[PDB]
C-alpha cells in the first residue's frame, strides 16, 4: 500500500491506493484506506488491515465522545495523540502505519505521521506504506512550499501513480480527498484519469 | 499423530427404522495391546448410543462428562434427549476446549424418541457436527472404512442386511490397519429391541 | 525402567514389582517398596518419573482413607480406579502432569477380584493380567502363553516366577529382587520376596 | 527450502486372473489443491504381455518409465528375447534401490501375463521391495480400494461362500465400482478411469468416465 | 515384524510373520520375510524390507561366485561376515537392516545375527523385529537343545503367534523353515487366524 | 604412467618374455618338495656358502601363513615381492571369511598375480 | 471450500459448495455452508468448520436478542461489526472466512470477513480454497444491476468453477437469494456431479459374518 | 537457483484449430518491486515451436542460450530433420529433472507450444520436472485464476478459432492483471501456426474499475 | 550503494555514490565504484565489494585478451555477457549488482543491467544498489527521450543526491563519468556541488 | 556400556570383560567375548559403538599377524599400542571415525607386563590398572583402595572379584558373567569366568 498526505494552506489533501493483498492475490482491488475519524479528521491506513480498521474505529469512538462532551470540533493533534497511545501501548502486537490529517480551526490544516512503533511527527507532507519507499525521491524533489489545493492534488496523484506502477502491493485506483474548513471533497481516479508516465520503450 | 497413539475405529450406519453402531475393542499403547475389551461405544439413552475413537483417556473423559450433562438434562426436563440435541451438546462440550482439545472423534447413533426416525452423525476434534443419511466413520482407519462403506452400503436396508453390511465393513477395514482390531462389537438399535453381537475377527 | 506385574485369578489377584530405586547408574536403593495400600483390600502399584510416583500415590492413599473414615465402608476397587484415573487425567491437561504408570489391584466382596491398568495419559482398562515397564514387553508373552482364567494361586506364583526369571535372563537392567503379595477376601497378604541371587 | 518432491496424486490398481490381468488407474494429475490435467494416464505398456502403473511424483514417474523402456530395449538387444514380467519386476527393484539415498517417490505396480500364461501382479514400495500378489491397489486411494478387493476377490472375513475363480467380466465390474467409490470419497482421484486388459491376445484399452470434482 | 530363529540338535528353525506395514496401514499380509539366499543357507528380514532384500540378494550372488571359484560352499560365518562388511561401508547412511543368516557347514548348525549397526554374533536363540521382545520370552521358556523336531516347530509357531497377538505391526501367517544338513525345507505356513482357533 | 606391452605374442604363438623368465628360473638354485601323508617337506640348494653370510637372511623357504609355506627358484627380489603380497592376501582372506586360507586359494592368488604381470601393460 | 456472493439489483445471492474434507478424504457430502444469522441476513462460512458454525450461531443469537429488543429487523453492519470485533479479539486463532449477506432498511449489503477481523464491503466476493477460480468467473462476467436469474446463474457458474478446478471443493451447489420482499434458501440448486451406478452387487447374504456372542435386550415400547 | 531473485508471473496457453497461442506479461519482479518492466518471457525456439517462462528470468535466459544453440546445431546439420515441440518439451523435462536431482534447480515453470505435422502441442514443465500435455495451460497464479475460464470454455467447446482463442487469452490476462499482484499491464501474445511463430508487441488489458464508485 | 547509468545519443553517463559501509560504519567515504573494464567500457559496482572487484578484474582480463586477439574495440554486449556468465555460474556464491555501460563503434552507447542472479537486460537507464529504491520514482517521472550529455549528467547527479540523502548506505560524493567516442570524462561533485533539495520546514 | 578392566602386576596382567551384547532393552547374547588375541602375548580388549569395535579390532589383528609373518617376530605391546593409537587417531578427523574404547594388555620378555589405555579420541596412556565403561566409575575407586604394585595374581583375581561384585550390587545394568584372562611370560592363560 501507498498512503500520502500533503498540507496546503487551509487544509490537507489525502491520497491512497485501493489495493490490499494476501500474498500475491489481490483480495480487494477497490479498498478504501481513507477513513473518516471525524467530519474533518481522516486517517490514511497502511499496514495490517485488521489492526488499522480496529484502531480507526476505536479512535473514531473516543474522538466522537470527546468532541460531544467538550462541545467543540476535535483537534487533529488530539486524534493523532490517541492513535499514538494505542499504537505505542500495543506496538508489539500491532502492525499499523497511520497518517492522521485533517482541519481544525485552531491550527488549520495539519498532517501527522504515526509509523510503526507508536511515535507522532507533524510533517508538511507524509508518505507511508510499502510503496512510499519508491516515491521518497519524487516527493523530495517535487515538493514546494505553498502549493495550491489543485497543485497538491496533482502532486499526490502523480506520486501515488508512480508508487503504484513500481510496487506490486500497491495498485488499483487512486482515492483522493481534500479536507478543509468548507468540507471534505472525495474523488477517485481510475484508468486514464490516473497519471501515467512513459516507459523506456527501447 | 496423537490420535494414532491408542488407536480405534468407530462406525455407524442407517437402515430402515434401524441404526447400527460398531467399533473395535483393542486398547494398546502405540503398538502393545493391553486389553481386547475396551468400551468405545457407550449408551446415552434407551435407543441412543455414542461411539468414541481417539485417545482412550479422552474417550472415557468425554463419555463421563457427557453422561453428567445428559443425566442432569434428563432429570431437569423429564424427557429423553433427542439425538440432534445430544449432537449439539457434544459439540458444545468439545468446542469449550477449542484450545487444548479433547482428542476424540465421536459418533452418535440412535432413533428419535417418538418418531423412531434413525439418526447418525459424527463430530470432529473441536465439535464440528456432520449429520449423514448413509454412514459415518471415525478413527485411524477412516480411509479404509470409508471406501468399504461407500461400496457396500445401500439405502433402505433391513436390520439383518444392515448388520451384515456393518460387520463386513468393520472387519475388512480393521484387517488393513495395524492399530485397530482385536475383535469388533456391533450394536443394532431397533424401536423394539437392542441387539449386541461380538463378531469373530482376526486377533492380529 | 521399573517393572510391575499383576495376575488376576478366580478368587485372588497377585501383584509384584521390582525393589530397585536408582539414580543415573548407581542403584541407590535395593529394597524400595512401590506398593501402597489404599485400603485393607486394595493396592496401588506405581512406577514413573521420580517424585510424581510417591506424590500421586500418597495423595490417592490419603483420599481413599479419608473416604473410609468419613463413610465407614471402604471404596470399591473399581471406584478407587476411576477416582485415581480422574485425578491423573485432570492433571494431564494442567501444567503439572504426573508422569506415572499405575496398576491397581483389588478384591470386592460383591464383584470379586479385579486388576486395573492405567497409563500416564490416564486411560483405564480392566484386564486379567497386565504389566508396566520395559520388562512388560518381555514378560507379557509369558502370561499370554501360560495364563488360564482358572489359574490357582500356587500356579500363579509359579507363572510369576517364570516371568521374572525371564527378565533375569534377558532384560538389560538389573532387577535382582521382587516383592510379591496377594489380595483376597481376607485382605492383602505379603508373600516371600522372589529373589534371584 | 527447495523440496525435490511433490505429490501429484493419482491411484493405480491391478488384478490378476487365470488367463488375464487388469491394470487400471485414474487420469487426474493434481498438485496441491489444483488439478493440472484431467487426462494423464498413469498406466504404460512396457511390452505386449506387461503393463506398469505409476503414482506419486510425476517427474519420477516419467523418468522411471523412460528408464524401463530403455532397459527393456537393451535387454532385447543383448539377449534376443523380450523381458518376462518377473524379470521386469526384478530390474525395477534394482533401479529403485539404486537411488536408495535419494529415492524415487513413486508407487509402481507391474501387471502382466507370466511365462506359464497365468496373470501376475507385482507391487512395489518406493524403495524397491517387490511382492507378487493376486491383486493390489496403489496410490492416494490405496487404503480405500484394497479392503473391498480383499473381501470380494480374496473372500476374506466371509464364511459359507464358495470361492469362485475370478472372471474378466467380474474383475472389470469390480474395478469400475471400486474406482467409482474412490472417486466418490478421494479428492485426488476421479477425472476418468483407464483400464488396460492384458491377455494372450494382447493389451486392450477401455476408458470409462468418472466423477469430475 | 517378528522373526525368530534358534538352533537345536536336529538343526536350525527359522520363523517369521508375513505382515508388511507403512505406518498404520498394512500394505501386505503375505510377504515372505524368510529369504532363500541359496539352497544351503537362508536369511530373514527385519527393518527395511528393501535394504534386507537387496543386500541379502547381493550376498547370494557373492556366495555363488565363491562356490564356483573355490569348489566348496561358503561357511555361514564367512557369509555373515561378507554381509557385515558390505553393510558397514554404508554405516550412518540410513540403512535399517536386521538379519539372521542360518545354515550348516563343517562347524555344525550355524546361526548368525547381522545388523545395520554392525553387530555380528552367533547364538543358540535370536529374535529380531518389533515383536521380538514378546517372542523372546516364550521362546526362552520353551527352548532346549534336546528338543524334538515337532516340539521345535510347535515352539516357533506359538512364539510367532503370541508375538503377533501382542504386537500391532506383526501379523498375517507364520511361515516356518527348518534347516537340515541337506538343506532348508519350508515346513509350514499357518495363518494366525487358524492358529488362534488351534491354541485357544 | 609407462604403458607398454612388454609381453606380446610371437610367430608360432609363444610368449618370449615368459619363456625367458622360465629360463631365468632354471638358472636359480634347486628346490625340491615331497608330499607326505602326515608331513610335507621342502628343500633348497644353497647356491654357495660364502662362509660370511648370515644363514638367517638368505633363507628361501618362507611361511606365507601359519598353515602354508613356500619355496622358490628364480629372482629372489621378485620372490620376496610375491611372498609379501601373498602374506597380506592370507591375512585379508582370514579377515573377510573368518577361516584359514587353503593352499589352493593362495596358490591361485599367486598365479593370478603372475598372470596379470604376463598380460598387463608395462610389467 | 468455495463460498461466493453477489449483489443483484434488489438483493443478494449467496452460493457455496456442499463438501467437507478432513485431510484429503471427503468426510462429508451435502454439507451446509450457508448459515442462518437472521431472517434477512444469511452468511456463508469457510475455514475451520467448527469456528464458522459456532461464531455464526453466536452472532445469530446476539442479533436475535438485538432485534427482539429494538423491535426492528437487524442491520447488516451490526452483524459485520460484531463478527469483526470478536475475530479481532481472538487474533485469527478462531479461523473463519465469511461471506456475510443480508438486506435491510438501507439496502442490500454484502460483506467479506477474514479470520483476523478485516472486513470489506464489495459487490461480489469469494472465499475458501476455490476463491481464485470463483473470482475469475466473477471478474469475467459480473455486471452492475443484474437481474435475479442472471445473478443466480453467475454464482452457480462461479461455484461450479470452484468445484471442478479445486480439489477441496466439490458436491452439489447451494444458492440463497435474499431480497427485501422474500427469502429463497435453495439447498441443492444444482447437482453438477453424481455417483455412478454400481455395476456389481456385493450385498452380503445372511450368515456371511460369524458371531462369537449375541445379546438381545428388549425395549419396553410404551 | 536455490533462491529466485528476478521472477516472472503467469504464462498462459491454449490450443486452437490450426495452431497454439501463448501470452505473458512483460515484467520481471524483484521481491514485489516491478524492477524490469520491458522483458520478453516468450522464446521462438524454431519455426514450429514457442517457449514461455515463469519464475527466475536468469534461468530462462540460460535455457534460451542452450536451446538456441541446440536448434542452431540442428540447422547446421541441415539434414531435413528439425526438432518438434514434443522433442523440445522432452529435452526440457530431462534438463529440469536432472537439475532438480542435483538440488540446483532451474526455478522456471515452462509452457512449450507448437504446431507441427498438422497437430498442436501444448506442454508443461515444472522446476521439479513434472510434465504433461493439455488443451490449455497456465502457470503460477494463472493456474488458479485463468485455467478455470479456459477449462470451462474448452469443456463446452473443445475446438476453438484463432479469434476466439485470442479473445479468451486477453480476457484471462485482464483477470490476471486485476487479481495478481506480480502482474503488469503490458503483455505480448505469441501464436504458432502453419505460417510460423509470430510474437506481437506490447498489448494492453483495457480494464474497467467501475466498482470504485460503489462502496 | 546507489549506482545508475543513462544512455544518450553517442555515449553514456555513469554515476555512483562513494560510500562503502560495513554494518553502520563507513569504511571508505571516497571509494570509486565506477571501475574501468576497457578504455570505453565501465562497470558500476553494487553489492559486495569483494565480489564486484573480483568479477570486474576477471572480466577486464578476459575482455582485454579478447580485444587484442580480435584487433577491434570490444563490445559492451561482450562485456555484459562475460559478467553475466560469471554471475550466473556463481549466483549462489556471489551477490553483486552491476550496471555495465560503454561505447562501441557499431552500437554506440549501451547500458546493461546485470542484477543479482545473473540476468542481463539492456536499458535506456538503470539504477542499482540499496538507494535505487528511493529514486525509482524520480527517474520514472523525469526521464525523457533525447536528453543531452549535460542533461543526463544533471539527471544522474540529482537522482544520486536524492538517494544519498534518503539512504544510509549511500553517501559521500557523487562520482560521474561520461563515456563517448572521444573518451572518458570523469568528474566528482563535492559538498555544495552536489545537488540539494529543501528539507521539509516546520 | 560394556565393562573392561585391567590390573597389571609384577609379572602378569589380568584382564576381564563382561560377556553380554545388547540391542535395545534385551541382551541378545550372554557369551559374547570382547577379548581379541592380536598375538601370543598380547590381548586387546575392545568396547564401543556397534560394528566399529569388531572392524577396528580385526584390522589391528591382521596387521599385527602380518608383521609376525613377514618379520619372524611379534610386535611388542608398546609398539602394538602405538600402532592402534595411530590408526585410531588417523580416522578421528576422517569421514569414518571409529567410536571405540580400548584396553590393551601384553607381556614382553624385555619390558615385562604392560597394560595400556586408549579413549575413542585415541589418547594413549600406560596405567597400573584401568577400566572402561560406566562401570569403571564404580570400580576404579576399589582398585585405588586395594591395589598394590606388588600384588600376587591370586590376590589380583580376588580384587577383580571385589570390583565385579560391586558392579552386581550397584550398577543398574545386568552383567551376569565376566571373562577372565591373564597374560604372562608363558602366554595368554584363560581362567574360569567369574559368575553370579
Amino acid at each position: 500500500t501507498t498512503i500520502m498526505a500533503v498540507q496546503f494552506d487551509g487544509g490537507v489533501v489525502l491520497g491512497a491506493d485501493s489495493r490490499t493483498t494476501t500474498g500475491s492475490y489481490i483480495a480487494n482491488r477497490v479498498t478504501d484506506k481513507l477513513t473518516p475519524i471525524h467530519d474533518r479528521i481522516f486517517c490514511c491506513r497502511s499496514g495490517s488491515a485488521a489492526d488499522t480498521q480496529a484502531v480507526a474505529d476505536a479512535v473514531t469512538y473516543q474522538l466522537g465522545f470527546h468532541s460531544i462532551e467538550l462541545n467543540e470540533p476535535p483537534l487533529v493533534h488530539t486524534a493523532a495523540s490517541l492513535f499514538k497511545e494505542m499504537c505505542y501501548r500495543y506496538r508489539e502486537d500491532l502492525m499499523a502505519g497511520i497518517i492522521i490529517a485533517g482541519w481544525d480551526p485552531q491550527e488549520g490544516g495539519q498532517v501527522y505521521s504515526v509509523p510503526m512503533g507508536g511515535m507522532m511527527v507533524r510533517q508538511s507532507f507524509a508518505i507511508g506504506g510499502s510503496g512510499s519507499s519508491y516515491i521518497y525521491g519524487y516527493v523530495d524533489a517535487t515538493y514546494r512550499e505553498g502549493m495550491t489545493k489543485e497543485e497538491c492534488l496533482q502532486f499526490t496523484a502523480n506520486a501515488l501513480a508512480l508508487a503504484m506502477e513500481r510496487d506490486g502491493s500497491s495498485g488499483g485506483v487512486i482515492r483522493l480527498a481534500a479536507i478543509a474548513e468548507s468540507g471534505v471533497e472525495r474523488q477517485v481516479l481510475l484508468g486514464d484519469q490516473i497519471p501515467k508516465f512513459a516507459v523506456a520503450t527501447l | 499423530s496423537i490420535m494414532s497413539y491408542n488407536g480405534g475405529a468407530v462406525m455407524a450406519m442407517k437402515g430402515k427404522n434401524c441404526v447400527a453402531i460398531a467399533a473395535d475393542r483393542r486398547f494398546g499403547i502405540q503398538a502393545q495391546m493391553v486389553t481386547t475389551d475396551f468400551q468405545k461405544i457407550f449408551p446415552m439413552g434407551d435407543r441412543l448410543y455414542i461411539g468414541l475413537a481417539g485417545l482412550a483417556t479422552d474417550v472415557q473423559t468425554v463419555a463421563q462428562r457427557l453422561k453428567f450433562r445428559l443425566n442432569l438434562y434428563e432429570l431437569k426436563e423429564g424427557r429423553q434427549i433427542k439425538p440432534y440435541t445430544l449432537m449439539s451438546m457434544v459439540a458444545n462440550l468439545l468446542y469449550e476446549k477449542r484450545f487444548g482439545p479433547y482428542y476424540t472423534e465421536p459418533v452418535i447413533a440412535g432413533l428419535d424418541p417418538k418418531t423412531f426416525k434413525p439418526f447418525i452423525c459424527s463430530l470432529d476434534l473441536i465439535g464440528c457436527p456432520m449429520v449423514t443419511d448413509d454412514f459415518v466413520v471415525s478413527g485411524t482407519c477412516a480411509e479404509q472404512m470409508y471406501g468399504m462403506c461407500e461400496s457396500l452400503w445401500e439405502p433402505n436396508m433391513d436390520p439383518d442386511h444392515l448388520f451384515e453390511t456393518i460387520s463386513q465393513a468393520m472387519l475388512n477395514a480393521v484387517d488393513r490397519d495395524a492399530v485397530s482390531g482385536m475383535g469388533v462389537i456391533v450394536h443394532i438399535i431397533e424401536k423394539d429391541k437392542i441387539t449386541t453381537r461380538t463378531l469373530k475377527a482376526r486377533m492380529d | 525402567m521399573e517393572y510391575l506385574i499383576g495376575i488376576q485369578g478366580p478368587d485372588y489377584v497377585l501383584v509384584a514389582s521390582d525393589r530397585v530405586a536408582a539414580s543415573n547408574i548407581v542403584q541407590m536403593k535395593d529394597d524400595h517398596d512401590k506398593m501402597f495400600k489404599m485400603s485393607e483390600k486394595i493396592l496401588l502399584l506405581c512406577v514413573g518419573e521420580a517424585g510424581d510416583t510417591v506424590q500421586f500415590a500418597e495423595y490417592i492413599q490419603k483420599n481413599v482413607q479419608l473416604y473410609k473414615m468419613r463413610n465407614g465402608y471402604e471404596l470399591s476397587p473399581t471406584a478407587a480406579a476411576n477416582f485415581t484415573r480422574r485425578n491423573l487425567a485432570d492433571c494431564l491437561r494442567s501444567r503439572t502432569p504426573y508422569h506415572v504408570n499405575l496398576l491397581l489391584a483389588g478384591y470386592d466382596e460383591h464383584e470379586g477380584p479385579a486388576l486395573y491398568y492405567m497409563d500416564y495419559l490416564a486411560a483405564l482398562a480392566k484386564a486379567p493380567f497386565a504389566a508396566h515397564g520395559y520388562g512388560a514387553f518381555l514378560t507379557l508373552s509369558i502370561l499370554d502363553r501360560y495364563y488360564t482364567p482358572t489359574i490357582s494361586r500356587e500356579r500363579a506364583v509359579e507363572l510369576l516366577r517364570k516371568c521374572l526369571e525371564e527378565l533375569q535372563k534377558r532384560f538389560i537392567l538389573n532387577l535382582p529382587t521382587f516383592s510379591v503379595r496377594i489380595i483376597d477376601k481376607n485382605g492383602i497378604h505379603d508373600l516371600d520376596n522372589i529373589s534371584f541371587p | 527450502r527447495f523440496s525435490p518432491y511433490v505429490f501429484n496424486g493419482g491411484t493405480i490398481l491391478a488384478i490378476a486372473g487365470e488367463d488375464f490381468a487388469i491394470v487400471a488407474s485414474d487420469t487426474r494429475l493434481s498438485e496441491g489443491f489444483s488439478i493440472h490435467t484431467r487426462d494423464s494416464p498413469k498406466c504404460y505398456k512396457l511390452t505386449d504381455k506387461t503393463v506398469i502403473g505409476c503414482s506419486g511424483f510425476h517427474g519420477d514417474c516419467l523418468t522411471l518409465t523412460k528408464i524401463i523402456e530403455a532397459r527393456l530395449k537393451m535387454y532385447k538387444h543383448s539377449n534376443n528375447k523380450a523381458m518376462t514380467t518377473g524379470a521386469i519386476a526384478a530390474m525395477l527393484s534394482t533401479i529403485l534401490y539404486s537411488r536408495r539415498f535419494f529415492p524415487y517417490y513413486v508407487y509402481n505396480i507391474i501387471g502382466g501375463l507370466d511365462e506359464e500364461g497365468k496373470g501376475a501382479v507385482y507391487s512395489f514400495d518406493p524403495v524397491g521391495s517387490y511382492q507378487r500378489d493376486s491383486f493390489k491397489a496403489g496410490g492416494s486411494a490405496s487404503a480405500m480400494l484394497q479392503p473391498l478387493l480383499d473381501n470380494q476377490v480374496g473372500f476374506k472375513n466371509m464364511q459359507n461362500v464358495e470361492h469362485v475363480p475370478l472372471s474378466l467380466d467380474r474383475a472389470m465390474r469390480l474395478v469400475k465400482d471400486v474406482f467409482i467409490s474412490a472417486a466418490e470419497r478421494d479428492v485426488y482421484t476421479g477425472d476418468a478411469l483407464r483400464i488396460c486388459i492384458v491377455t494372450k491376445e494382447g493389451i486392450r484399452e477401455e476408458t470409462v468416465s468418472l466423477r469430475k470434482d | 515384524t517378528t522373526t525368530l530363529a534358534f538352533k537345536f540338535r536336529h538343526g536350525v528353525i527359522v520363523a517369521a510373520d508375513s505382515r508388511a506395514t507403512a505406518g498404520a496401514y498394512i500394505a501386505s499380509q503375505t510377504v515372505k520375510k524368510v529369504i532363500e539366499i541359496n539352497p544351503y543357507l537362508l536369511g530373514t528380514m527385519a527393518g527395511g524390507a528393501a535394504d534386507c532384500s537387496f543386500w541379502e540378494r547381493l550376498l547370494a550372488r557373492q556366495c555363488r561366485i565363491y562356490e564356483l571359484r573355490n569348489k566348496e560352499r561358503i561357511s555361514v560365518a564367512a557369509a555373515s561376515k561378507l554381509l557385515a562388511n558390505m553393510v558397514y561401508q554404508y554405516k550412518g547412511m540410513g540403512l535399517s537392516m536386521g538379519t539372521m543368516i542360518c545354515g550348516w557347514d563343517k562347524r555344525g548348525p550355524g546361526l548368525y545375527y547381522v545388523d545395520s549397526e554392525g553387530n555380528r554374533i552367533s547364538g543358540a536363540t535370536f529374535s529380531v523385529g518389533s515383536g521380538s521382545v514378546y517372542a523372546y520370552g516364550v521362546m526362552d521358556r520353551g527352548y532346549s537343545y534336546d528338543l524334538e523336531v515337532e516340539q521345535a516347530y510347535d515352539l516357533a509357531r506359538r512364539a510367532i503367534y503370541q508375538a503377533t497377538y501382542r504386537d500391532a505391526y506383526s501379523g498375517g501367517a507364520v511361515n516356518l523353515y527348518h534347516v537340515r544338513e541337506d538343506g532348508w525345507i519350508r515346513v509350514s505356513s499357518d495363518n494366525v487366524a487358524d492358529l488362534h482357533e488351534k491354541y485357544s | 604412467s609407462y604403458d607398454r606391452a612388454i609381453t606380446v605374442f610371437s610367430p608360432d604363438g609363444h610368449l618370449f618374455q615368459v619363456e625367458y623368465a622360465q629360463e631365468a628360473v632354471k638358472k636359480g638354485s634347486t628346490a625340491v618338495g615331497v608330499r607326505g601323508r602326515d608331513i610335507v617337506v621342502l628343500g633348497v640348494e644353497k647356491k654357495s656358502v660364502a662362509k660370511l653370510q648370515d644363514e638367517r637372511t638368505v633363507r628361501k623357504i618362507c611361511a606365507l601363513d601359519d598353515n602354508v609355506c613356500m619355496a622358490f627358484a628364480g629372482l629372489t627380489a621378485d620372490a620376496r615381492i610375491v611372498i609379501n603380497r601373498a602374506r597380506v592376501e592370507c591375512q585379508s582372506h582370514r579377515l573377510t571369511v573368518e577361516d584359514p586360507v587353503t593352499v589352493e586359494y593362495i596358490t591361485r592368488y599367486i598365479a593370478s598375480l603372475k598372470q596379470r604381470y604376463t598380460q598387463s601393460n608395462g610389467r | 471450500t468455495t463460498i461466493a456472493g453477489v449483489v443483484y439489483k434488489d438483493g443478494i445471492v449467496l452460493g457455496a459448495d456442499t463438501r467437507a474434507t478432513e485431510g484429503m478424504v471427503v468426510a462429508d457430502k451435502n454439507c451446509s455452508k450457508i448459515h442462518f444469522i437472521s431472517p434477512n441476513i444469511y452468511c456463508c462460512g469457510a475455514g475451520t468448520a467448527a469456528d464458522t458454525d459456532m461464531t455464526t450461531q453466536l452472532i445469530s443469537s446476539n442479533l436475535e436478542l438485538h432485534s427482539l429488543s429494538t423491535g426492528r429487523l437487524p442491520r447488516v453492519v451490526t452483524a459485520n461489526r460484531m463478527l469483526k470485533q470478536m475475530l479481532f479479539r481472538y487474533q485469527g486463532y478462531i479461523g473463519a472466512a465469511l461471506v456475510l449477506g443480508g438486506v435491510d432498511v438501507t439496502g442490500p449489503h454484502l460483506y467479506s470477513i477474514y479470520p483476523h477481523g478485516s472486513t470489506d464491503k464489495l459487490p461480489y466476493v469469494t472465499m475458501g480454497s476455490g476463491s481464485l477460480a470463483a473470482m475469475a468467473v466473477f471478474e469475467d462476467k459480473f455486471r452492475p444491476d443484474m437481474e435475479e436469474e442472471e445473478a443466480k446463474n453467475l454464482v452457480s457458474e462461479a461455484i461450479a468453477a470452484g468445484i471442478f478446478n479445486d480439489l477441496g471443493s466439490g458436491s452439489n451447489i447451494d444458492l440463497c437469494v435474499i431480497s427485501k420482499n422474500k427469502l429463497d434458501f435453495l439447498r441443492p440448486y444444482t447437482v453438477p456431479n453424481k455417483k455412478g451406478t454400481r455395476l456389481g452387487r456385493y450385498r452380503c447374504e445372511k450368515g456371511t459374518t460369524a458371531v462369537l456372542t449375541e445379546k438381545i435386550t428388549p425395549l419396553e415400547i410404551e | 537457483t536455490q533462491n529466485p531473485m528476478v521472477t516472472g508471473t503467469s504464462v498462459l496457453g491454449v490450443k486452437f484449430e490450426g495452431g497454439v497461442v501463448i501470452a505473458a506479461d512483460m515484467l520481471g519482479s524483484y521481491g514485489s518491486l516491478a524492477r524490469f518492466r520491458n522483458i520478453s518471457r516468450i522464446m521462438r525456439v524454431n519455426n514450429s515451436t514457442m517457449l514461455g517462462a515463469s519464475g527466475d528470468y536468469a534461468d530462462f535466459q540460460y535455457l534460451k542460450q542452450v536451446l538456441g544453440q541446440m536448434v542452431i546445431d540442428e540447422e547446421l546439420l541441415g539434414d531435413g530433420h528439425s526438432y518438434s515441440p514434443r522433442a523440445i518439451h522432452s529435452w526440457l523435462t530431462r534438463a529440469m529433472y536432472s537439475r532438480r536431482s542435483k538440488m540446483n534447480p532451474l526455478w522456471n515453470t515452462m509452457v512449450i507450444g507448437g504446431y507441427a505435422d498438422g497437430e498442436s502441442f501444448l506442454g508443461y514443465v515444472d522446476m521439479l520436472g513434472v510434465a504433461y500435455e493439455a488443451p490449455s495451460l497456465a502457470t503460477g497464479y494463472g493456474a488458479y485464476l485463468a485455467q478455470p475460464l479456459l477449462r470451462e470454455v474448452l469443456e463446452k467447446q473443445p475446438v476453438l478459432s484463432q479469434t476466439e482463442a485470442r479473445d479468451l487469452v486477453e480476457r484471462c490476462m485482464r483477470v490476471l492483471y486485476y487479481r495478481d499482484a506480480r502482474s503488469y499491464n503490458r503483455f505480448q501474445i505469441a501464436t504458432v501456426t502453419e505460417k510460423g511463430v509470430e510474437i506481437e508487441g506490447p498489448l494492453s488489458t483495457e480494464t474497467n474499475w467501475d466498482i470504485a464508485h460503489m462502496i
